[PDB]
């Protein structure tokens, strides 16, 4: 009897006659990866595609799922929408994600702190898990990190439905130097608490590329641990103030 | 020129060529969400009607990005061959699809057929071509490349090995390159997408996969797909050089939002020709996708299989190695289910081989898209059959780091097995020197990247 | 056996084997319809890792109809080569659809393994196989018949002439054969569904056929559609016999639906025997499809895939020259979509080789149905890389009389140029003979009914 | 300039080099299967394909035309309806179209006739254009057919979203002793006014098979002509009557 998602059913090697298979379990502790699972002629094996088959049902459900609007408010940040009104809307219209509703606009004004040196965004995205598993390990030390030792940093706020290019209107409403956003990429299969930041340096609608953008992606527990991953972000903030410049525009 | 026919009594008039070349595209989420689809199954029909009545001439004098304004624009009709445009440039677009299909029509023949079109009319010609006609078509249409490999002979098929770490760990990297050797994966080339954009990284990657090459004599290529720039700086600070990768985009616009000008495409070929350890001429590798310019704000009205195949005509100019779409990558936005996936990769590679690049397929899709692994199975089995130069590996199609699905290992192994194709023939000769492949086929101690040790 | 597992921390239980061979099926329209389907795609993965775990006697001991009380169980039952099964009892699913697969298992080890089968095993192997394992599967386990054509031969593909009219005029008949032998199609069969079900209009239809056959002294078979006493009757009275048709269903209450009884192919056995002009010794021809028994109110709460697989054991019974299922002749109700059609068209070709019958496919959709020709297309060219012995042929696919579209006779043209593909060798010959193919490929007089006049 | 749907579309050869091409015009005109079109290689010729896809996208919209009501309330007919409720909910359950609704059985119970000889029914199905185009030219001759040397016929009535099956619940509420349904096929590519007649002897929902069924299909002047076809029912539903039987329990 098996738990295809069990840790016993991620370890298992399917190699059925193997050359050295001490060298097998190595390379199985090495890896993440779907490696050593063997064959059967030119075919995956039976177990190998029942728990590809699981991980998929489970990561599908990933994709819809939705943070509760009461976590937000216990977190203690605004909540802001976008132009899309929910979640099958968000898949199917990227350009309304990228644009704040009438509403956000006038709450942002109202709420927020006015042309500040570092702001900082929280956005679902398209992993709700990414930014409910990993706050509490990237958040409180980067507003620490940007204020300790350092310079004028904003409020941090929420927005549900977001895509990155909507970072560049919260950086002409807020008058901000720098735009940070954390933000959750596309899930993957067996995994999705995958996070990503993109920052960028005095933001414009009409003129900033992606290419303007600094990426830092793969944040959490299996990639750059949340924790450290936020003193490499105020480190890049530092930098991008320093040199008034982000992304391909940076120097080194 | 007529923008204008009658179907079943109603008149369906159309503003310009770029309005018609949008309508006429079989129905996906990305032409929907760009504005420029067709209202309905009737006004489709109308518009490949109006487009295969419509002359090579009428396409190629209306790009769907002025000359003066864009310089991917002005590459793709400089390229032009007059003398081959000046035979055919009275052809209907329907003469031409059924010139391409014609079994009188050979490989010579539209190896100079071919330098008479631009992008705006290789797109033309597949827009009024069925499933079977962009398989069958672009199978009349071989393009071959050579590095330390050879790719894209007919009978042949090649798989890029894509070992992919979160963290870029070495012994990661390693142990998916072990796998994907053993089940004969790697042949297009070995590469990884690194996680930091960084020349100490860069070349670290660069040492494993080199390590590996080096240690059993393989005949590929290695490559790391950070940004141009950040290549060439590894390889002229002394990292191995094999293939250099960059995104493209089908405008000047979309080159822009990538960060990329035409001229480190240039600086890309020469410092491929002063460092690059590859035997043969072609060093270059693209990356492309249906929705990137749509994305990018720099489709400029145009639909996405125009701006598509604008990519190929960038591509030629460069004569890489190999070009891949990467079909379902992004997500459902732009290609939403089965179907669309399906349809768009064949439309991606009959479009690459009609432009004369050395065409694969990263046969994919998202976990938010309407898709599963099935569809990779379907996909790729037609795209062999078309002769897809080249697919993906990584272990079970699951990156654990890009986040998507694309074909196993396996996937190859077993298209390969299935259709009596080998790989390529200095690789399929280091297989069987390995003890990896007899006759085409995996052995018994095959699959097993214990092998190694 | 375990009927229950445990997935995510959830404990999934399910009632008996018929529910878990209903629920492991991928998700199609029919499934739903019949009200087994599964709950949710975990539930789904669930159903599947419970029936891969599964014995090969818990199956073959548990038929979705019972032994006393459904004659076609009995003729599946009573078939089993009781030694190969006692081989094989104690495998799991997974284990032999590992030993299905795998390179080290012969076409003559599979020849005695699935002597030891039943149907509902069949269809168990086939719900835990992705759409590529149905492909590699099909293609590594060929099935060979004889008429006076031989059928599914390695590197062969066949094809039936269908020229239906609405009248069963002998006109439109004739100039629809000659359209169809000059695409060099008419292998399998040249195959006509009738208007009227009555003799002299057989007679009348089967002397035009093989006035055809006769005058320019074509290898292969006439066929006429009606039901088999008809047939019967009109050979009997001295018509010309080729192939002798039933569409058959997978229960004792759907052949009662459908009219027929065991006894009447029986007969059609011995009256191919006496009286037919075939050469080798396969003179049967069968039609089925995933659906029909549940139309007929004769499934039993079993899912359509396990209902269709019987079809095959009862078929086998019969050894006939030829088998297809019919994939989405009835419409969305059954199966509703481009991805259901495709995957039932492969799931129903597998298990057809896996019965050890010769097994093609009408690629077929409804206009009733959310498809189009593109599927046709994407469905044929996969089947041809499974090794599907046949397709159907008509002029553009376009069934005047059946209202359905089909494959073209360009369709299998296309497959056997694109594949490297020949005809069954006894009609290819007649083929060079009469100028039409030249080394597997149509000449430039090729694909003009003129021709023959 | 060309319409794909005229007729000279419709008449148009293809072949390149054809050996004789007056024999091609003879093949194109002897049946409406699309011969004679030639091909590029193995492939079909573009206006051809053109041709192909242009039927298809009038083929899909009439599979979900409908009759209006009150075009029925002008023919005389009952309206009677099954258990479906919308064009999409028939095309995805049979078995509600099967069977009647139940204000569908009081309906038939108090305004139709009891135990008739023969009991006409009409049916939308599968397509509406197959009845619409069809009725002025069947429905009169049959119904006087039956009458006019004859004997008891019944009251003929319109039952929406029908398949053939709801016939024998027709037989059984109304008593009737032959029960007549003429209905709708699948649309084909060029043509959707295909009808087709299911009738049986004595109907009975338990025990009668598709078998006891005899159908006479492909009426349309393409087919068999609707006022010809409509003498063979009647000859067809005295032949029922005489020997006590329907379809394969018929002689000869
Ligand atoms: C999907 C994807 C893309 C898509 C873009 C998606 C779209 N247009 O809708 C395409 C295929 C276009 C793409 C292209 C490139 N990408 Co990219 N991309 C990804 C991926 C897999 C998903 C990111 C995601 O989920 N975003 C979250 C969603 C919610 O945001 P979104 O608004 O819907 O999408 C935006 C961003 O994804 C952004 N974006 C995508 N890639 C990149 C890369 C950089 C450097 C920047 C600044 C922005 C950016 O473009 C979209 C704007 O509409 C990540 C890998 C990962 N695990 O995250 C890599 C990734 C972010 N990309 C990467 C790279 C390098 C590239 C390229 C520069 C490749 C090249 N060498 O030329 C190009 C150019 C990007 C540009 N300047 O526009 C690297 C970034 C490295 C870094 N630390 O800076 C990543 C991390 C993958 C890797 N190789 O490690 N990519
Ligand atoms: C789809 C179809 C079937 C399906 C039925 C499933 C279904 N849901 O319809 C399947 C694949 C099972 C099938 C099987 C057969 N069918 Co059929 N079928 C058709 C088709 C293409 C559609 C008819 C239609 O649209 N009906 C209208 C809709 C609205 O009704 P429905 O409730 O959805 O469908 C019912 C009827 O179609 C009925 N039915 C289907 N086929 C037949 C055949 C006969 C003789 C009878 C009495 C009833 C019947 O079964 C369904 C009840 O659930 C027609 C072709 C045409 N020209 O229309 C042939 C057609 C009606 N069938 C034909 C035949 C001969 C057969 C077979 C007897 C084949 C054989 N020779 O063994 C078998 C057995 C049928 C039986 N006796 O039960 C002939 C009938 C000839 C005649 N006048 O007697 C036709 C006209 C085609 C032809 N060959 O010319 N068929």
């Amino acid at each position: 009897a098996l738990d295809l998602g069990s840790a016993e059913a991620k370890a298992w090697i399917g190699v059925e006659n193997p050359h050295r298979a001490d060298v097998l379990t190595e390379l199985r502790r090495s890896t993440v990866a779907r490696v050593c699972t063997g064959r059967a002629g030119p075919r995956p094996r039976t177990q190998a595609l029942l728990r590809f088959l699981a991980d998929h049902s489970r990561s599908k459900d990933t994709v819809l799922k939705e943070v509760p609007e009461e976590w937000v408010k216990a977190q203690g940040l605004l909540e802001v929408r976008s132009e899309i009104s929910d979640k099958n809307l968000y898949l199917t219209r990227p350009d309304m994600g990228r644009r704040l509703c009438a509403e956000a606009v006038e709450a942002l004004k109202a709420q927020c702190v006015a042309n500040p040196d570092v702001q900082v965004v929280i956005s679902d995205g398209l992993s709700t898990d990414a930014i409910t598993v990993n706050y509490e390990e990237i958040l409180p030390p980067l507003m620490a990190g940007l204020k300790q030792a350092g310079l004028k940093v904003g409020t941090p706020f929420f927005v549900r439905y977001g895509r990155v290019k909507i970072e560049d209107q919260i950086g002409e409403i807020l008058g901000a130097k720098v735009v940070i956003l954390l933000v959750g990429e596309r899930p993957g299969l067996g995994q999705s608490e995958s996070l990503s930041c993109y920052a960028v340096y005095s933001p414009r609608m009409a003129t900033t590329v992606e290419a303007d953008r600094t990426c830092i992606s793969n944040i959490h527990q299996g990639g750059t641990p949340p924790v450290e991953a936020a003193a490499v972000i105020v480190d890049l903030a530092k930098r991008m103030l320093e040199q008034k410049a982000s992304g391909i525009n940076m120097t080194r | 020129m007529k923008l204008k026919t009658t179907l079943f009594g109603n008149v369906y008039q159309f503003k310009d060529v770029k309005e018609v070349l949008a309508k006429a595209n079989e129905l996906r989420s990305g032409d929907v969400l760009a504005g420029v689809a067709a209202a309905s199954s009737q006004e489709r029909v109308a518009a490949k009607q109006v487009l295969s009545e419509m002359t090579v001439a009428d396409i190629r004098n209306n790009p769907v990005i002025a000359y003066e304004d864009d310089c991917v624009t002005r590459l793709i009709q400089d390229d032009v061959n007059e003398t081959a445009y000046n035979q055919i440039k009275n052809w209907s677009i329907s003469e031409l699809r059924e010139y391409v299909l014609s079994d009188e029509t050979s490989v010579d023949d539209i190896a100079f057929t071919r330098k008479g079109l631009t992008s705006e009319v290789v797109a033309a010609v597949a827009k009024i071509c069925s499933n079977a006609d962009l398989i069958y078509g672009a199978k009349k249409m071989p393009v071959i490349k050579k590095a330390n490999t050879t790719i894209g002979i007919p009978g042949t098929f090649s798989a890029r090995l894509q070992p992919n770490d979160t963290r870029d760990d070495v012994q990661s990297i390693a142990a998916q390159i072990y796998e994907g050797l053993s089940f004969g994966v790697g042949d297009a080339v070995i590469g990884v997408n690194p996680v930091t954009d960084d020349v100490e990284n860069l070349s670290r990657v660069l040492d494993t996969i080199y390590g590996v090459i080096d240690k059993f004599n393989i005949p590929t290529q290695g490559c790391v797909l950070a940004h141009v720039t950040t290549q060439i700086e590894a390889i002229r600070r002394g990292a191995p050089g094999g293939l250099i990768f960059q995104s493209i985009c089908g405008s000047e616009k979309g080159l822009k939002e990538f960060g990329v000008e035409l001229a480190m495409l240039d600086e890309a070929r020469a410092v491929g020709a002063e460092f690059n350890r590859i035997a043969g001429e072609n060093c270059l590798y693209f990356e492309t996708g249906q929705g990137s310019a749509l994305s990018a704000g720099a489709n400029f009205g145009a639909d996405q299989v125009t701006m598509e195949a604008r990519n190929y005509g960038l591509a030629r100019h460069y004569d890489p190695f190999i070009v891949n779409t990467v079909v379902g990558f992004i997500g459902p936005e732009y290609l939403y289910n089965d179907r669309q996936i399906i349809r768009a990769g064949l439309e991606d590679h009959f479009m690459g081989k009609l432009s004369g690049i050395s065409m694969g397929c990263d046969c994919c899709y998202t976990n938010h898209a309407d898709a599963d692994q099935n569809l990779n199975e379907n996909l790729m089995i037609l795209l062999a059959t078309a002769g897809c130069n080249y697919i993906m590996g990584m272990p079970l199609g699951d990156d654990i780091m890009l986040n998507y699905q694309t074909t196993a290992f396996h996937d190859t192994a077993t298209v390969r097995q299935l259709l009596n194709l080998r790989p390529s023939p200095e690789f399929e000769r280091w297989l069987e020197s390995m003890g990896i492949m007899a006759n085409g086929r995996l052995t018994k101690r095959a699959g097993d990247p214990s092998l190694f040790f």
